[PDB]
């Protein structure tokens, strides 16, 4: 009895870590903003942080206001804040600078400073009630989620081959168990109904399950819903519906949320807000088909 | 995880409603499939996802689910439907595929007592060093029957093998051969060789026997 | 049209190795899953191995896990089953079948390939008569037949009077004897009056040994 | 010299390193496969390697054959080979010749094993004539390309080690040589793509990476279409930004690619799409090709 | 409708600091670039700084590099120019302009704000006569010398004489003070019979001077 | 180091005339060039971007073209509202810098008109204050080009005079000019003869106005 929406998640009062991910270009940033907006509107008494773990940030471009290492409120909302981690500035901040910049260019520093962001938030609880992650594409996001488990094993052996580390050692374990708690942490997969997206999404979900990451929600984005004389739209819709049936069959225990390809561009608090409502209440192509042209330009 | 299918076998007639069930040890959602196999041939897919009819499969085949209990149904059995059926689970959380024990659907007919025959080992075989004694149960139904070898009134166990034919296409009965194997030495030690046949069609067990070398 | 074709089946010694192939046509093997399911004589279906080349994933039944390895060569559109440390228990018909990435139900099957694990050597059968009783008539008519004993490998086909006598004939399924050799009996029921007037010859042709035998079956000379 | 095609690059005989990158979903893999095919077809005498530096590989999915850490020829091609580096398998291999799984799960390892592939490839030349890189999305490709500059600075201050330091400098000078190395940006004509592509090209120039080619992918060309409310609306949006791209990047090769009605997968369809990297796509003429997949 | 409004301009001493604001309306400052362009008296346009919020990038002319800092506040849709270590050379009208990602041409400009860098304090002018020579037309006028700041307004006969008048643009002297002359040509016959008084009003110092301008009594 | 050399610094034209202003880039900047119009005291207006593209709302009489590093602004048929100063501007891709030309002032063409010249001695009032200003007036002349030289006792002066010129008169399109020689009362009382020599194209040889110190 898994409704085709994220209503249970949007109105969830237990989730503390919500990951939004998937193949590149499927709509991770657009979806993670929509989820963040919906939770913020649905639960006005709780504070929400939307962090981008993708090095090439798109949160600022999406809302139209500049974000940085320090969490700032989203203009027009009272309980949603964004954060785009800057490897360069952040390292300059901790040092206080050429060599600092040099360490800042090393691969992995992005996931490390992100984990460090998570880690300092847990210390805060022991701020924001829930944290949504606009993750990088599949490949590097997995390594990030492996970071708790990787640090835990690495840490004890570190101790040996070598007090402050022991406190650190407890915190990593705390993160490790919360990411494996279905009530606390979940991963929302975004995808499009295309051939190359199917196999990577499946491949992503399986690997996430092997990490004990809870995943029960799939957003199928950029759907045409064409069904009346356009050759390309009908051809591509014919393609989309076929794979859409295959997804519904494989993921019958999942929340499979279907989102339309809008005629306008989803930008600003308003259009994101106007789009996100279809993550809460399912999109009806016959009824709500007008909303795809009502986007402000 | 286990898939417990039932029954191991069932007898039915053309036009009958046949029902075969499979219980999953855990919840597998709807991740269950049903197959039909005739002897010597590869299995055919009938139903997937518990209740979805695979393409080209006759509509008399049907699948359904209730919790961990799964049911294969044939609305009106046809002559080409006598065969063995298998359920199969493919739950998402597991890489493993597991089959049920199978259900053999045989043709129902009236009780028929087996006519029994015993055959002493030929002289030709004895020259080679071994001795085979053959007991034949011919054209009987149902399939269940009990054969016991008695040599000089002593019971035998573990030195006999049974083989059964498929149902006859003309009269739907079974036949069975039991072969008692002895060395020529043990064979020539004892005199009386008897085969006792217990079948529902007989109003008490039948015993055919012979004495060694009495023509 | 979609089809799979097994090959590689044959005779190997216990503890030996044997490599099976499953060649696919009508579909690209990368975007699909391939599964091996075997069936021992008189037993049910047993899944043994599966592979999804698209996800680099493989899985095995515990019975074959450390011994079997499933693989695929996408360039030639073929999957393989590498079997080592074979045991007698592994003797069976090996099917390969196809699965879908979204539906791990098996929709297309090969014809199957036979794997025989035994130290037994190729050998022709001995045919002995199951002579009809002259007087008994143990319920109904009279029974007679041929015992075809100690042959390998399978199969053996039996006839009667060069095919003229088919009515009343029952050729039992072969039995694997403890010696490692097979045996089966072919029986037939005939009129008691026709016992001395009619000749009965069973025809036993074991192709794998090129031995063909015709055995006349008469009553007991008192 | 600014022609709207990559004919100059496909027939290039000096380039040894070709990077294909850009924002996610714009079509890096499809384009990097298409470029590799065009070069292979245009230069039968040369061997070409197509490496994927994206951890979530799509070369195998795109061609329909499994590739791995070991380079394999593409079926149907005599001079084109792909390589999908697998971090887990590679590290166990290094251990078995001379902790590995853990280091294989550490963030950055993908960029490290990619550079090692490059680094050992250079050692071989001192083989494939040209190497095309199907890079990861904008964020992490940058980390990878900074690695030569990064390793040099880290390595020199730290102090066979000299031979390694010599190899890094060799890569550093070759990646900054416009005749040897270039970066091809792929993008779509959409708002969020406009600012990330620009941001990426500017950062690449600061690394002394040559970039003079931009692929604008998934264009509708609706006015040219058979003839729709949404398509004309989205093309109207695409054409607006497309004019802006033409204006800003007048020094660049701006190659425009149509949104096909079929799916570009397999050697055949990839080839048929790749031809539009050599001779520009004409919506009035070549409009039939988008349904022949 | 797009418009920009500069503010913050004023008088500061050399070495001092000053912060300008450029408030935008009609467009989102994030997706565009904003530029400061200044114009010293009688000179051409000089770009000093640029900021692109969308690419976290800023740029400066070497003439102001390290002394000026440009920034933007997207929440209030406003840009700023922080000027430190100001010098007399920095004196100019400061414009702000936009600013496109695909076009670094400046399509919208503010009205401009005046920045004056000088250690000079407010001071009223001295008015001297430019007496007509005793021997058709004749030229005479008033020399308005050593005042600050701008401007100064001059009249003739309380506004009655406007035809033929030439009031020159002020000149910045090496002292840091301004000076200008206002002259007028009249009939030579009217020299002794008609009176000519120039009226100079320096508001910033509240000085009003009326100087009668007659020839020299030999 | 990158430069935009604009030419000429000034040019005279009449209504209906075709006007041409050129700007040469020191390096190749491709087509990344814009043209602006500025009237005195007001902010510049964008005319052309990308070397030759006419900005929205700009009259079609305005036109841009490019040839290598040379850029040209053209006014097909000059109108009265077109008299002003124009600036070329480059924004090449490779550079974050914006660099402007020196500017081109477009003035109204007229017939040549000789300057009537006047010299003014320092007042007795000013000398009492400690300083001495001597003013030379060039009135209603055209074209603007003219040379004024202060000769004190027939000696040439440098660094102690400042010129100021009015905008073109709205009635007759002529210029007027003041040259002011400033000396301390000490230096002023050193020499006797103060002469201003005016050279202009409208005059049949230089005109010289002068006076002697304390000659009423
Ligand atoms: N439902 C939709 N309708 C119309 N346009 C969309 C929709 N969803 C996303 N887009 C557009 O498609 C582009 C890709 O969306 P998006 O940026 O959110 O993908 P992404 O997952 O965040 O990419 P990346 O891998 O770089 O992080 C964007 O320009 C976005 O505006
Ligand atoms: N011109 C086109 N027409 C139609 N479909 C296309 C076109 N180009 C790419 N696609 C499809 O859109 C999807 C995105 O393309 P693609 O995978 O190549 O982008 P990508 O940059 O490599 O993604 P990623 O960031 O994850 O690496 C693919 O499924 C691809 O098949
Ligand atoms: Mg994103
Ligand atoms: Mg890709
Ligand atoms: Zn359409």
């Amino acid at each position: 009895t898994v409704e085709p929406n994220l209503h249970s998640l949007i109105t969830s009062t237990t989730h503390k870590w919500i990951f939004v991910g998937g193949k590149g270009g499927v709509g991770k940033t657009t979806s993670s903003c929509s989820i963040a907006i919906q939770m913020a509107l649905s639960q006005p008494n709780k504070q929400f942080l939307l962090i981008s773990t993708n090095p090439a940030h798109n949160l600022s471009d999406a809302f139209g206001e500049k974000f940085g290492k320090d969490a700032r409120k989203v203009t027009g909302m009272n309980n949603l804040s964004c954060m785009e981690i800057d490897p360069s500035a952040a390292l300059k901040d901790m040092n206080d600078g050429a060599l600092a910049d040099l360490t800042g260019s090393i691969p992995g520093i992005d996931e490390a400073l992100s984990f460090m962001e998570v880690m300092k938030h847990i210390k805060r609880q022991e701020t924001f009630d829930t944290v949504i992650f606009d993750t990088a594409p599949t490949g590097h996001t997995l390594r990030f989620l492996q970071l708790p488990n990787t640090l835990s094993k690495l840490l004890e052996k570190f101790g040996e081959i070598t007090g402050k580390l022991n406190e650190l050692k407890a915190n990593v374990e705390t993160i490790r168990q919360q990411f494996t708690d279905p009530d606390l942490t979940t991963f929302v997969c975004v995808c499009i109904s295309e051939f190359l997206s199917l196999y990577e999404t499946e491949r992503l979900i399986q690997e996430l399950i092997s990490y004990d990451m809870d995943v029960n929600s799939i957003i199928v984005n950029q759907l045409l819903f064409a069904e009346h004389n356009c050759k390309r739209c009908q051809a591509r819709w014919k393609m989309q519906k076929k794979y859409l049936d295959q997804i519904d069959e494989l993921y019958e225990d999942f929340h499979v949320v279907k989102m339309p390809l809008c005629a306008g561009e989803i930008r600003g608090l308003n259009n994101l807000t106007k789009f996100s409502q279809f993550l809460n209440k399912e999109y009806n192509p016959i009824t709500d088909g007008k909303v795809i042209y009502e986007l402000e330009d | 995880i286990q898939m417990t299918q039932s029954p191991s076998s069932l007898s039915a007639s053309v036009g009958d409603r046949v029902t075969i069930t499979c219980r999953a040890s855990q919840s597998v959602s709807s991740a269950v499939a049903w197959y039909q196999q005739k002897p010597g041939k590869a299995p055919k897919l009938l139903i997937y996802s518990a209740s979805s009819l695979y393409s080209g499969v006759p509509s008399r085949f049907s699948g359904s689910r209730s919790g961990t209990d799964f049911t294969l149904t044939i609305s009106s059995l046809q002559p080409e439907d006598f065969a063995t059926y298998y359920c199969q689970q493919y739950p998402y959380y597991s890489s493993l595929i597991t089959f049920g024990q199978g259900t053999k659907v045989e043709i129902k007919r009236t009780v028929a007592a087996p006519s029994v025959f015993i055959f002493p080992p030929s002289d030709s075989q004895l020259k080679s060093g071994t001795a085979s004694v053959v007991c034949l149960l011919n054209n009987f139904y149902p399939r269940e029957a009990k054969v016991q070898w008695k040599v000089d009134n002593a019971l035998q166990s573990g030195n006999s093998q049974e083989s059964v034919t498929e149902q006859d296409s003309k009269d739907s009965t079974y036949s069975l051969s039991s072969t008692l194997t002895l060395s020529k030495a043990d064979y020539e030690k004892h005199k009386v060789y008897a085969c006792e046949v217990t079948h529902q069609g007989l109003s008490s067990p039948v015993t055919k026997s012979f004495n060694r070398g009495e023509c | 049209e979609v089809q799979l074709v097994e090959s590689g089946g044959g005779l190997v010694q216990p503890g030996g190795s044997l490599r099976l192939s499953c060649a696919a046509s009508g579909f690209n093997l990368y975007y699909y899953s391939i599964h091996w399911v075997r069936q021992a004589p008189g037993k049910g279906l047993e899944w043994v191995a599966s592979i999804s080349p698209y996800s680099s994933s493989t899985s095995y039944a515990d019975s074959v896990k450390g011994r079997f390895t499933i693989s695929a060569d996408t360039s030639k559109n073929t999957a393989y089953l590498q079997m080592n440390s074979l045991r007698a228990e592994d003797t069976a018909v090996y099917y390969c079948a196809r699965g879908r990435w979204y539906r791990r139900a098996l929709d297309y099957w090969g014809q199957g390939t036979l794997v025989t694990v035994s130290s037994a050597s190729t050998k022709g059968p001995s045919v002995f008569p199951l002579a009809p009783s002259s007087k008994s008539t143990s319920g109904g008519t009279a029974a007679l037949g041929c015992l075809v004993k100690d042959y390998f490998p399978e199969p053996v086909t039996v006839s009667w009077n060069s095919g003229a006598l088919t009515s009343g004939v029952h050729t039992f399924p072969a039995v694997l004897q403890s010696s490692g050799l097979y045996s089966l009996s072919s029986v037939v029921t005939v009129p008691s009056s026709s016992l001395g007037t009619q000749t009965y010859i069973c025809n036993v042709n074991h192709k794998p040994s090129n031995t063909k035998v015709d055995k006349k079956v008469e009553p007991k000379s008192c």
